[PDB]
RNA sequence: UAGCGCCGGCCAACUCCGUGCCAGCAGCCGCGGUAAUACGGAGGGCGCGAGCGUUACCCGGAUUCACUGGGCGUAAAGGG
RNA sequence: GUGGGAGAGGGUGGUGGAAUUCCCGGAGUAGCGGUGAAAUGCGCAGAUACCGGGAGGAACGCCGAUGGCGAAGGCAGCCACCUGGUCCACCCGUGACGCUGAGGCGCGAAAGCGUGGGGAGCAAACCGGAUUAGAUACCCGGGUAGUCCACGCCCUAAACGAUGCGCGCUAGGUCUCUGGGUCUCCUGGGGGCCGAAGCUAACGCGUUAAGCGCGCCGCCUGGGGAGUACGGCCGCAAGGCUGAAACUCAAAGGAAUUGACGGGGGCCCGCACAAGCGGUGGAGCAUGUGGUUUAAUUCGAAGCAACGCGAAGAACCUUACCAGGCCUUGACAUGCUAGGGAACCCGGGUGAAAGCCUGGGGUGCCCCGCGAGGGGAGCCCUAGCACAGGUGCUGCAUGGCCGUCGUCAGCUCGUGCCGUGAGGUGUUGGGUUAAGUCCCGCAACGAGCGCAACCCCCGCCGUUAGUUGCCAGCGGUUCGGCCGGGCACUCUAACGGGACUGCCCGCGAAAGCGGGAGGAAGGAGGGGACGACGUCUGGUCAGCAUGGCCCUUACGGCCUGGGCGACACACGUGCUACAAUGCCCACUACAAAGCGAUGCCACCCGGCAACGGGGAGCUAAUCGCAAAAAGGUGGGCCCAGUUCGGAUUGGGGUCUGCAACCCGACCCCAUGAAGCCGGAAUCGCUAGUAAUCGCGGAUCAGCCAUGCCGCGGUGAAUACG
């Protein structure tokens, strides 16, 4: 349901949220009990990182990614976060 | 508890009628560590189990404990998808406590206000008759016997 | 970052105050901000010493202001300059009676912030620090120690990244109560940077 | 008359400034994302000298076609 | 050559039984089948389960095996015929007739192909059923080629011992198949296991070599491209054999090592799960935090390890935010150039305060010195400068400090020994323990940081004591321990003494466990403090610190006005509850441990209370906050949104503050709002624990304090596993 948005470092601007948003849009169409997230973005020197909390039907799973994009961890925190979803959803139906 | 065999404490004598497992029953009524005041509601259940089917409370508590106590009970399981109550047979600490519990508990869901009457109809709903007292344990004896389908899975 | 200061945990029990007198209620901040002042006058006044350990004792009106060094002329003065050059802002920091003092220590490399504050000079001196507190750390054992130890952080070549650099030979046992353990401190600056030095000294048993 | 090459490692010769995954280096591993001995200038240093470097090709290092002098269970390799 | 042996070696022809499916008969009734659980499917048109009869195809149970046979692929009911290879004995004949083998030729699992048969079971494709986001799969019900025979093609494979064939040579131990002997033993052939020497990059090999040698054939020469393309040959096809390059890469690899990790396995610890007493979530308020509002709604922190955290005290102070108003060599740091002024006290001008507009009293000084006065050491102001100042940047540039895994049992080193080496060993194994604690083993033997132990609290009694204690003791008593009196008790607070499985039982090899004596206390007696090398590029540039980074009458200082308490909404931690163990009143008991000067303020009087004015005693075991509450005397409530609710709003106060609109808490009086114990979930807790009540403290004008840190009352519910 909420997305939640840290831009502590960053901007958190709304065409950017956008960005953000679709993402885990995208991602909510594979796994049903999502309750609500909190990401956290910001940016170092070169490492544009991103980190969120994700909660499942309780909760929780969560993870953190790097790039020099800002964009790029966007790409990657998808990504690990989907991992560990599947494992989330598998392994129940394996009990 | 993944060490030891886990010790239980030897508790008190009851000063009243003489013996250790009624100052057992003191503190499962009570909250907040009181020896007066649930112990009133108690002591006042003592003239009230001689107020009513006199006597002596003496034997209406020997025979209010093994009254409404479960020798065979369930306690569950899951096979890889299939959830099984399985009946079993509690020991003399499982079987000195199944007792004092409920005691005060179906007996406070009751209407009189008063426990010094409300729970002390109940000494007398187990040494003697019918109630919400024996209302469990037939069930918890029910799912033992009957549902000793399950027992197959026994420790 | 886990441990303690070694000598905070040792008063009352290894090792004994370096200002220790009595006080009142509102009595107190100021004997306090004194001796505060005392070594804040005698960190930037004292330090071609060797500045080591200054015991601060106290009565009304009267206070002995002890300091126990390496290079007593460094300290005393010719003949008797030093010793009341100083003298003079030091009373007339305190208003009082103050007592000025002298003790030199038996192997200076026995007291941990002496060996320390060579380390920390050696340090900014733009000095090999890997030898260095290898080195610090050879001369304490055989100049009769039993055990010893140094650390010292931030960039140790400059470099961005930084480090923590760690030596000790003997037995160092923080956690035991009959210790005899000097610490001491040193910080050094160089054009890279702060650094830190974390000196210990075992000075035998209890 | 004095010049050409280089000074991260191979490989002998190091510091400062400018730059800041850009401009650029590069034969290989690689260097540059703001203190870069690796870019570009400078100071210096090493090398050679009317030359010094680049490119192309030949043998060498290639014991990497193995006569001298290699191999094949699992690295490439025993034929169903 | 003779003589003999074993064997699923091969080909043909026959024949045996069990089981499956189908069909007919009998019998019999409401479900079967199937899965993790289901559903499809089958079934009253009579299934499944049972009996008999019949048909047909495939495979060949027990024997059966690390077994045997074959050159390989590969070969398994039994019988016969036809046939191959092979081993042994005898030492008979031949007389080097040997070995290998480019081409060639033959053989060649399965699948596939052609013509014809056959077709039970199974089963690609295919259809359903479930799963799933989807499920062109996995599991389930069906099901066609195929599987089977004959003949003919196909010619591939992890066609593997990933190891070509023959010969000779180089320890043995063991068991097994099979010949022979004068038989525990030996000798020949075959199949395994461990291993001498040797080999090896290592793993490993080792008379069945991957050792030493010789012969001959095959093959390799970085990865991808690619077993692709082209050509050729073969094939009915599918496709097979032979087999490139361009281009691209700085690697691709083999074995081993240390970790990390596994929906790998073992053994073990933690209130980790279970099991219990209670909570959050759902009520209203506090406090924090997310979003939005604002001109400020100031920064940090963020899963565990941020959300009564930084903040142990925001009315403006604070305060880094914002408006309007100011101020600048500066509010402060040294430093010096050129002067005043030498310091100062008091006004007063415009002011919201600042800030800026300006009157006047006025120097003690080291010295030339009566003196006219003078450098002036002051300090003061004006101009200057260097600069200060910056809670403006960078916690991935850092120190210090701290959170963290975690009070977890570990992290290591020396020297020896193993390995070419990374590395191992130790530190593993076995037994105990809270623990790398100890014990026994053992190529290790020690040692370091950890652990424990040494340090405080608490609990036994002693030591040294008493301006706190005591009819303990006798007595008066103003009958309050008041005093004469008393240092023994309690208190108090410095030393102490001690308890270690020492002792007896049971086990044992030791450590130790199991068991008891006693002891106030035991197997560390219960709590703190203490936290290993390291981890998280954890936290902090806003405590302070520091490398640089940029602002230098502003991104610096001060003030006034406001803000951090806005308010569409969410969450975190919490107090009071939502009632009879309970809601009030009056009656009345019991703890420590603390904190006290424009402080604790005994006591009176006014008042309803807030509190006000008075009043003593205190630097405080001897004065004050001080009343501890729950409980308990026993009285009113009688299931009642209520005498539960103490909340939003109403009034008039009180206190501190210069000030309480924003934005203070307490008082008397009026609103007496939710809230009927709370979903799904989820957070603690193993003794004096939760839980209930009460007191003190920091901080601080005052408190927005229910929170933070502590003190003391009664007293459990649940643990095998
Ligand atoms: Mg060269
Ligand atoms: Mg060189
Ligand atoms: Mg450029
Ligand atoms: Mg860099
Ligand atoms: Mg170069
Ligand atoms: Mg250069
Ligand atoms: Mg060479
Ligand atoms: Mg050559
Ligand atoms: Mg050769
Ligand atoms: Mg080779
Ligand atoms: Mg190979
Ligand atoms: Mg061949
Ligand atoms: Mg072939
Ligand atoms: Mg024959
Ligand atoms: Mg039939
Ligand atoms: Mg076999
Ligand atoms: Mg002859
Ligand atoms: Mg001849
Ligand atoms: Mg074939
Ligand atoms: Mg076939
Ligand atoms: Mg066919
Ligand atoms: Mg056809
Ligand atoms: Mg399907
Ligand atoms: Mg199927
Ligand atoms: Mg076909
Ligand atoms: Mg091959
Ligand atoms: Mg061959
Ligand atoms: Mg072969
Ligand atoms: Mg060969
Ligand atoms: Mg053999
Ligand atoms: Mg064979
Ligand atoms: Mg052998
Ligand atoms: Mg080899
Ligand atoms: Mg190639
Ligand atoms: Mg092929
Ligand atoms: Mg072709
Ligand atoms: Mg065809
Ligand atoms: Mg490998
Ligand atoms: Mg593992
Ligand atoms: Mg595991
Ligand atoms: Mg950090
Ligand atoms: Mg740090
Ligand atoms: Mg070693
Ligand atoms: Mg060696
Ligand atoms: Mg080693
Ligand atoms: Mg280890
Ligand atoms: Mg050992
Ligand atoms: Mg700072
Ligand atoms: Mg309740």
């Amino acid at each position: 349901m909420q997305l939640n948005i840290t831009g502590n470092n960053v901007e958190i601007t709304e065409a950017l949220r956008e960005f953000v948003t679709a993402k885990f849009a995208k991602l909510e169409q594979y796994f049903d009990r999502i309750n609500q997230v909190y990401v956290v973005l910001k940016v170092e020197k070169v490492t544009h990182t991103s980190d969120a909390t994700l909660h499942v039907n309780g909760g929780e799973i969560h993870a953190s990614a790097e790039g020099q994009d800002m964009y790029a961890a966007i790409d990657g925190l998808i990504d690990k976060l989907a991992r560990q979803l599947t494992k989330h959803k598998d392994k129940l139906k394996q009990h | 508890a993944r060490r030891r065999r886990a010790e239980v404490r030897q508790l008190q004598p009851d000063l009243v009628y003489g013996d250790v497992l009624v100052t057992a029953f003191i503190n499962k009524i009570m909250r907040d560590g009181k020896k007066n005041l649930a112990a009133r509601i108690f002591y006042d259940a003592c003239k009230i189990i001689q107020e009513k089917t006199g006597q002596e409370p003496l034997k209406v508590f020997k025979q209010a404990v093994e009254n409404v106590k479960p020798r065979m009970e369930v306690r569950s399981r899951r096979v890889g998808g299939a959830n099984y109550q399985v009946p079993m047979e509690v020991s003399p600490r499982r079987q000195q406590s199944l007792a004092l519990r409920w005691l005060v508990q179906a007996a406070n869901q009751r209407p009189e206000r008063r426990a010094a009457v409300r729970i002390a109809h109940e000494l007398m709903d187990a040494a003697e008759g019918k109630g919400g007292a024996v209302k469990k344990k037939e069930d918890v004896e029910r799912m033992a016997e009957a549902n000793r389908a399950y027992a197959h899975y026994r420790w | 970052g886990n441990k303690i200061h070694p000598i905070g945990f040792r008063l009352g029990i290894t090792r004994d105050w370096e200002s220790r007198w009595y006080a009142g209620k509102k009595q107190y901040r100021h004997l306090l901000l004194e001796d505060q002042r005392i070594r804040g006058l005698l960190e930037k006044e004292l330090y071609s010493a060797g500045l080591a350990r200054v015991d601060i004792e106290r009565a009304a009106d009267n206070v002995a202001v002890t300091v126990h060094v390496a290079k007593p002329g460094v300290v005393i003065g010719r003949g008797g300059e030093r010793i009341r050059v100083l003298r003079e802002e030091l009373a007339k920091l305190t208003g009082k009676n103050v007592a000025l003092n002298v003790q030199e220590v038996q192997n200076p490399n026995l007291s941990a912030p002496l060996v320390a504050q060579r380390v920390a000079e050696q340090i900014e001196r733009r000095f090999a620090v890997r030898r260095a507190i290898k080195q610090a750390v050879q001369r304490v054992m055989e100049s009769g120690a039993k055990g010893a130890k140094v650390i010292v952080s931030g960039r140790i070549g400059g470099a961005e990244q930084a480090r923590t650099e760690w030596a000790a030979q003997g037995r160092v046992p923080l956690h035991t109560l009959r210790a005899n353990i000097d610490y001491g401190f040193a910080l050094a600056r160089t054009t890279y940077g702060v650094l830190g030095v974390k000196a210990y000294i075992f000075l035998g048993e209890v």
